[PDB]
């Protein structure tokens, strides 16, 4: 019938459009790309936009801090949408970390670390991957590791000095207590020198991107090993048979926050 | 270096942890850190030739 | 002999700041050991006196 | 052999080239070092 038509078709759309807009984002233009985003009902399609900002951070995490920035707009006013993000993107560094996949490590990691930085996630998840990457530390876990650290160190030593000095007392008894090799020696000591300039090239957030209020976001409170449901079904169409009331139900919220 | 030129027998014996834990008060495991990596280094600084 | 006191304004004494430290730790062997080899048991250690100096 | 070998109390002398408990001092760390230390700060801070 129609409404089967209809729905596809609007879902269809949804989830171009959304590709589309995930793709554009950069900092210039961030505030736009919000605008435009949330005239699409992104409710209905949480995990359609969940699956592209994951998948464009892990093709892109050049444009990590960006998309950070983006999660971090849209939580303060969709904090369910931002636990569904934040819950894959802790599932997905779990996965790497079983299957060794150092890349993924590295690019989850370094989604994890931003968020933070945004105070979309509780620091509480980089200090546990941290102790996790560190207690048979390899070539590999150290290396991501320390790229980890890098990028949420700064953000780390405000919230929580005694939980970095922690993971930096842990860093120096393998530098020293442990048989390391030069790889593993080299990156410590570039992680004690950066903590030695103030992380002077690895600030928390970029000028232009401290969009929102500190009062206004939701700092979603996510440990590293919850069995957490990742809900990649919401990525599947499915006939809606309350479509019609969940869309007046969304104009509605639109019209809000305009 | 003009040590092993003269080909002397090599024996060391590095003073002043008085300075080292008295003055700049280091740990037990960052000092014996900074012992075995003075120890690598004075090594690895005669084996050159 | 120019000291420098790194002076103290917090407790637990080996602070260990103003200090940088180049050694990579955790992973480190480029010279022979005597005994690399954890095989002798216990024979001589009097457990009256098999302690360290001080624990009190 | 008191040095890069970790000493642990129980099951007296087994100088492993690991840890055991995941807080483990060595055996120059444990032996003749700090006792130095306690000593020494003991006898500089404790006088009376």
């Amino acid at each position: 019938k129609n409404s089967l038509a209809y729905q596809r078709m609007s879902w269809e759309a949804l989830k171009k459009s959304i590709n589309g807009l995930i793709n554009k984002v950069n900092i210039s233009n961030i505030s736009i790309i919000i605008q435009e985003l949330l005239q699409e009902n992104i409710v209905r399609g949480r995990g359609l936009l969940s699956r592209s900002v994951l998948q464009a951070q892990s093709a892109s995490p050049i444009f990590t801090h960006v998309y950070a920035a983006l999660v971090a707009i849209i939580n303060s006013k969709f904090p369910q949408i931002g636990e569904l993000i934040l819950k894959r993107l802790i599932l997905n560094f779990r996965k790497g970390y079983r299957r060794n996949d150092k890349q993924l490590c590295l690019t989850a990691s370094k989604f994890v670390a931003h968020l933070i930085n945004q105070n979309v996630a509780h620091e509480v998840l980089c200090l546990e991957m941290l102790t996790l990457l560190l207690e048979r530390p390899t070539d590999d876990s150290v290396e991501v590791a320390i790229g980890f650290l890098k990028e949420c160190g700064l953000k780390l030593t405000q919230v929580s000095p005694r939980g970095i000095n922690a993971i930096f007392e842990r860093l120096r008894n393998i530098l020293h207590e442990s048989e390391i090799d030069k790889r593993v020696q080299y990156m410590i000591e570039v992680m004690f020198a950066v903590r030695k300039d103030g992380f002077k090239d690895h600030p928390i957030i970029l000028e232009g991107l401290d969009l929102v209020e500190e009062d206004d976001q939701f700092t979603h409170m996510l440990p590293l090993e919850d069995d957490y449901n990742p809900e990649d079904v919401l990525n599947v169409f499915k006939m809606d048979p309350n479509f019609m009331e969940n869309e007046e139900k969304y104009k509605a919220i639109k019209k809000e926050i305009l | 270096k003009h040590a092993v030129q003269e080909r002397l027998a090599v024996t060391v014996c590095i003073n002043k942890i008085d300075r080292l834990i008295l003055e700049l008060k280091l740990p037990p495991t960052d000092a014996y850190y900074k012992l075995r990596h003075i120890v690598d280094e004075v090594n690895g600084l005669i084996s050159m030739y | 002999p120019n000291v420098v006191f790194i002076k103290t304004e917090d407790p637990d004494l080996p602070a260990f700041y103003f200090d940088p430290l180049i050694n990579p730790i955790s992973h480190r062997h480029s010279v022979k050991s005597q005994e690399p080899l954890p095989d002798d048991d216990e024979e001589f250690e009097l457990p009256e006196f098999v302690e360290p100096f001080l624990k009190d | 052999r008191l040095w890069g070998d970790i000493y642990f109390n129980p099951k007296t002398r087994k100088f492993t080239k690991k840890a055991p408990t995941s807080s483990s001092q060595r055996s120059f760390v444990e032996f003749i070092l700090e006792p130095l230390y306690k000593i020494l700060a003991q006898v500089v801070g404790d006088v009376d």
